[PDB]
DNA sequence: GGGGTGGTCGCTGTTCAATACATGCACAGGATGTATATATCTGACACGTGCCTGGAGACTAGGGAGTAATCCCCTTGGCGGTTAAAACGCGGGGGACAGCGCGTACGTGCGTTTAAGCGGTGCTAGAGCTGTCTACGACCAATTGAGCGGCCTCGGCACCGGGATTCTCCAGGGCGGCCGCGTATAGGGTCCAGCCC
DNA sequence: GGGCTGGACCCTATACGCGGCCGCCCTGGAGAATCCCGGTGCCGAGGCCGCTCAATTGGTCGTAGACAGCTCTAGCACCGCTTAAACGCACGTACGCGCTGTCCCCCGCGTTTTAACCGCCAAGGGGATTACTCCCTAGTCTCCAGGCACGTGTCAGATATATACATCCTGTGCATGTATTGAACAGCGACCACCCC
């Protein structure tokens, strides 16, 4: 019978794994296409550096990592581990947004 | 090593027979004041209350499997 | 017959440049008016700010068998010490990651 | 030359990957459509600081210290992309 | 050639020689040590702006520097930077 | 590898009004990471300067330290009755923080609250409390130190409350265990094994995260005996 | 038997009332005596104005009142009615306190 | 002249008050307590700033605009007393 | 000998004092130099605000059958509004009390 | 003898008469207008100050005025503002 | 109490090329919150002129308004065969608002998506649900406007989905009944006990929270037909 | 000698004990993933060099700030009645929470598809740097009227007492479902009549 | 002639329906609270008045930046190829959530304590204003050395592969509690023998 991890053990290896990382987790040339979807629907023809779209793509990862943090501090204190869009809302109510 | 189970357990439902029957934390209270160690048999209480059922020696007022509360049958 | 020129820097004892701190005030658009002693002063804040965080991050280096200070290790020293973290908050390090925390009720029994 | 339907590009497995390193053990499967909707807000609002700085600054290509002034002002100051 | 572009990565790297001898610095990290130094000089600058503006003065003294970092800086830190300044300004004014 | 620190006087006879001075030799380049301590018998000890120039709080004038890299001295200048005491230097440039031998110098609101006296049988475990109080509990580390008449005084490791970040001398690995409690501002030492060698009193200390503030608030001491 | 309302009605008419009404609600005697021994801690001889410990007044009035706000927020997120301590604690760790 | 234990002068009725304007039903027992600790905090960071710009000012009384200060550099905003 | 005097705000047709906003940008420390027109577009933008929270203020006063303004029809206008509260958002206004609102979940039934 | 003190009251009096002629306003309510309007000038200042020195132009103008407008104020209130602004401006240079 | 609008040319003949002026009076003083609209036959109203004198986006220089207090104008400079329209004004200066009777010339992404026509009977209610897209759905009221072809636009209220906050006209209220989704972004308006005079084209429209905003956006219309 | 009763033996039924089965817990072994170790090779850090521009040195000129005097405001302090609020206690309702049971949503794994990444090349849009010249803003002196402090006064509103309406809680009357007993029914036992052995 | 069986009848057993009782909902009544309205006084808004200082008019000097021209960098496009990641599907477990029951923790409402509030007076500390005056700092010209750009080389480490340990999952073996069946013992029935009339 082939092996199996049981639900979560892979999960946890995963948190493991990427808290001990840097590199970024969305991939590049997508992330630098929506990028310039959302800018042409403010200024035509514009033109990045970059090191504009590198910088961008970093707060939006650093962003989401703290957000899903609360995220999940907020599914903890339902009793839950899994989370949910009430507990996004629930946190970005809170911080405000 | 004492009786089976389901003698104290029918003990219990009998020790005081309420309009509606024992509950589950009741009952295990019962057992508890008697003398038994429900903490390390709580799946040997459930399932003797599930055969109980089956029996139908016991009828179950209104929870399903192990909750709700269990009196004595009709006779 | 002028004297030979020493630096500000130098008569202070500091290694931040005390000329280019004045220079940044008194073009920064702070006030009419700079005292000669404030670029020393801030000079010696900003140093003893880099000394701190620097040894830090070459101790987490260090740690990591790493002989190069690298953004991790800056983000190691700043968020593993409070006042640090506490100045700076609101602050994002590129490359830096995150510090290695589960919350105890995943962890499995 | 247009672009209508890019935020899809931000993955379920990157999404996931960001909440792994969150700290995230299991994930509900509305969770990838609200960050989507959240990550574009966001992004909508940098973007916007960044493209003003650039036409103050007459400029139509929009740089690295534009989309730091946007971060530094909205609050969430950026290091290592000055000069 | 280009326009010299002005930048702390030589002082940094001076005071990183004095703190750890033997260990170097990458130019990621450079270019986040010149950041901090850029926000941190920014924070007290407008602080000390902020103070002498309150008390109707027109110059900048190490006596707004001093309680810019009181203000900023939390607790012990502010407490060493004070004493770091105030040692570099009396030996500064002794020559 | 640890970094043995040498004072050379190990006891002083003085007159009242006269210098003194007590010298320090490090063993290794500690980098100007050194402190002096003021202890009176029977009383947990004061610090007096540290980062080897700097006078601690409430510390009067008279009192002065220099040196640097290796070769370090204290001074006291206007000799006064309270000055009598047992001097020791603490350096801690490096992980094993080491204190020195001690002078024994005879002559002509922060706090910490610590348990009292223990009597213990060996092999038995004992735990001391560390209630802090007056600051703010998580800024600062809880050092814990262990005071022998044979041994001196030993650095046994420090408990980071932020972050419950640990770290231990090898010679009380195993034996030492520390644990904090945000919601009461308390500290606890747990040791394992306990032997006659256990025997001694055991301050908490206060030491800020900066690498230059030193311990700078004792706690009373728990006299631990071992039968 | 005697009038006697039941458990929440009166609560929600002080919720009403409170919500409607904006004098302060901590009495100016004690808060003054409490900001005075504070101050205390930090310079000796201090004197106060009235309008600055006014001031020091409402800024503390409305943040228990945003903090309760958020804390009520995160005991209906888990499906509570009663603001509890960890209640409480979240909504300031979320808050970034 | 010495006031010593002035923190329970917050009445735990003060309290249930700020809750109700807060949109507070229910209030657990332990809620006073934690919340005289959270205001003490605030008061203390706040005081802290306001004398600090009462002694870089050399006086001896508190003010106004010094409390209004501490305030706006805490993220604060204050209207209503002579900002 | 010397034209009648005519002020600024009434050259740009606006109540706010471009003389004095023109004083208080010079002495501010914002800039070496200040253009003409800064002082009358800065006067322009705070008069369009203050006029429009004076409106939404006057007519929640009218709401509450009251004739003079106050600091809670201040904040009624203010928290109703979802700009103003954007701009206003980190802002207390004293005496300004809170919206009326309970949660659904806490309504009977 | 008194020291003269500048606040904004009497252009907020006269502002409140062209919006609501019979509406009045109290003590309270005005000293907060006149927090609110300091706090804006505050702002708009800073950031037309940040944006001269980030394009390193020494002058403050109507143009700077208007992108910091843009930058502060959300959407409609962004859009009105530039409007009047570029209206009274318009007015100032031909009167 | 209503304020009277009164278009004083109900119908007018023009050439190419030549100009045209049309005027508007007030019962009482709007201080210039008044509004121009475009009409074309079956089509929804595009705004022209809002806040008496500013051009709307995208609207040619070639329309001019001007007036203000009770007397109001619109100007256009070189007509063309597309400016056959029927033209209203609107005031908003007041909680009650009003459209012009209307005026015909004859010449010789912000997305609201309105559901499509409804055939209902007497006594029952239907629903009309209003998709808004490319805006932010919270900042900018929902503005409900009933077009007959015999008394003309009829303002009935708004919803501000932002707190839920409605606002009816007198003439509305218990017919109309108004409600929002933010989750999809969506308005729905309620009509109850429907009669034959409430045979009518319904158009949902976009206004900012800001006064002198006007209603800006429009859907395409959806009518309701009564038997 | 016959009949009845009691005793003994055999068979059946019941109870007890033994055995086998279902349930759960603990330990061991295997699979696998992260970790630990060199080897290698590419390039990023670090050091040398030269040039130039910005910081240092010396002087002028004046004004910002420190320092002293004086006034009077506004903060502190003690005092004594008046309630309003705080505090304490008690009965009880409902809400927190613990336990359980079920369904399905999400985790893990695998085969297929897709497109990201790299690398390499070509082109041009625009960043950015320099030089001119000038429109516009800083700075100073004379003029005056707009804005600030003072004084007043009077009308909006806070407070209050008396009805009004609405809301909130409990009690009384009409209604549904379940259980015990009563009524009707069916099955089995019985007694007489007929048939067979 | 007798016993067995079938038919008719009576006695007992069983199944379903109805009235009484427990639980539930709807409507009315009482009272408390929130409002609302008219009267009343009182103090803050807001209007007038005079002075003064900062805003305006006017003029001079120069320089910040608008603009035009040129360079050459890097951003954009494109194309092929490799392969890792995304996707879609299968399947199974554990987690969310819904239900039930218990207990005790706040809530509402009285009575008692207290201390806050407010009006009052009295004292003096220090804030604010003004004046003098001198120490420090801006502005400026000259000079040289510290720092920045270019260039070059080489060692720290990123990547790769091989092995090692720690952990994770599950299979199996043992323990134990329970159910079933078989055997053993005892009780009852039947048959024979003995005693009594």
């Amino acid at each position: 019978k082939p092996h199996r991890y049981r639900p979560g053990t892979v999960a946890l290896r995963e948190i493991r794994r990427y808290q001990k990382s840097t590199e970024l987790l969305i991939r590049k040339l997508p992330f630098q296409r929506l990028v310039r979807e959302i800018a042409q629907d403010f200024k035509t023809d514009l033109r990045f550096q970059s090191s504009a779209v590198m910088a961008l793509q970093e707060a939006c990862e650093a962003y989401l990592v703290g957000l899903f943090e609360d995220t999940n501090l907020c599914a903890i204190h339902a009793k839950r581990v899994t989370i949910m869009p009430k507990d996004i809302q629930l946190a970005r109510r809170i911080r405000g947004e | 090593s004492g009786p089976p189970v389901s003698e104290l357990i029918t003990k219990a439902v009998a020790a005081s027979k309420e309009r509606s029957g024992v509950s589950l934390a009741a009952l295990k209270k019962a057992l508890a004041a008697a003398g038994y160690d429900v903490e390390k048999n709580n799946s040997r209480i459930k399932l003797g209350l599930k055969s109980l059922v089956s029996k139908g020696t016991l009828v179950q007022t209104k929870g399903t499997g192990a909750s709700g509360s269990f009196k004595l049958n009709k006779k | 017959a002028r004297a030979k020129a020493k630096t500000r820097s130098s008569r202070a004892g500091l290694q931040f440049p005390v000329g280019r701190v004045h220079r940044l005030l008194r073009k920064g658009n702070y006030s009419e008016r700079v005292g000669a002693g404030a670029p020393v002063y801030l000079a010696a804040v900003l140093e003893y700010l880099t000394a701190e965080i620097l040894e830090l991050a070459g101790n987490a280096a260090r740690d990591n068998k790493k002989t190069r200070i690298i953004p991790r290790h800056l983000q190691l020293a700043i968020r593993n010490d409070e006042e640090l973290n506490k100045l700076l908050g609101r602050v994002t390090i590129a490359q830096g990651g995150v510090l290695p925390n589960i919350q105890a009720v995943l962890l499995p029994k | 030359k247009v672009l209508r339907d890019n935020i899809q590009g931000i993955t379920k497995p990157a999404i996931r990957r960001l909440a792994r390193r969150g700290g995230v053990k299991r994930i509900s499967g509305l969770i990838y459509e609200e960050t989507r909707g959240v990550l574009k807000v966001f992004l909508e609002n940098v973007i916007r600081d960044a493209v003003t700085y650039t036409e103050h600054a007459k400029r139509k290509t929009v740089t690295a210290m534009d989309v730091v002034y946007a971060l530094k002002r909205q609050g969430r100051t950026l290091y290592g992309f000055g000069g | 050639k280009r326009s010299r572009k002005e930048s702390y990565s030589i002082y940094v790297y001076k005071v990183l020689k004095q703190v750890h001898p033997d260990t170097g610095i990458s130019s990621k990290a450079m270019g986040i040590m010149n950041s901090f130094v850029n926000d941190i000089f920014e924070r007290i600058a407008g602080e000390a702006s902020r103070l002498a503006h309150y008390n109707k003065r027109s110059t900048i003294t190490s006596r707004e520097i001093q309680t810019a970092v009181r203000l900023l800086l939390p607790g012990e830190l502010a407490k060493h930077a004070v004493s770091e300044g105030t040692k570099a300004v009396t030996k500064y004014t002794s020559a | 590898m640890d970094i043995k620190m040498t004072q050379s006087p190990s006891s002083m006879h003085a007159s009242l009004g006269e210098r003194v001075t007590i010298t320090c030799k490090a063993s290794q380049d500690i980098r100007s990471y050194l402190s002096w301590y003021q202890q009176k018998p029977w009383k947990s000890p004061k610090t007096l300067i540290y980062y080897a120039t700097s006078l601690a709080d409430g510390v009067p004038s008279r009192f002065s330290g220099s040196g640097s890299g290796q070769d370090f001295s204290l001074t006291i200048n206007n000799l006064e009755s309270d000055d009598t005491a047992t001097y020791y230097c603490l350096q801690h440039g490096e992980s094993p923080y080491t204190f020195g031998s001690g002078t024994k110098l005879e002559i002509k609101e922060v706090q910490l609250q610590q348990s009292g006296p223990e009597l213990v049988e060996p092999g038995t475990s004992v735990k001391m409390p560390c209630k802090a109080s007056g600051y703010t509990f998580t800024s600062y580390t809880i050092q814990w130190v262990k005071q022998t008449p044979r041994q001196g005084l030993e650095w046994i490791g420090y408990i980071y409350p932020y972050n419950a970040g640990t770290k231990y001398n090898e010679k009380f690995k195993g034996k030492a265990t520390l644990t904090s409690d945000k919601s009461s501002s308390t500290v606890y030492m747990e040791l394992s094994s306990l032997t006659s060698e256990d025997s001694a009193v055991y301050y908490c200390a206060r030491k800020s995260s900066r690498l230059r503030s030193t311990l700078d608030y004792w706690g009373q001491g728990t006299s631990v005996t071992v039968s």
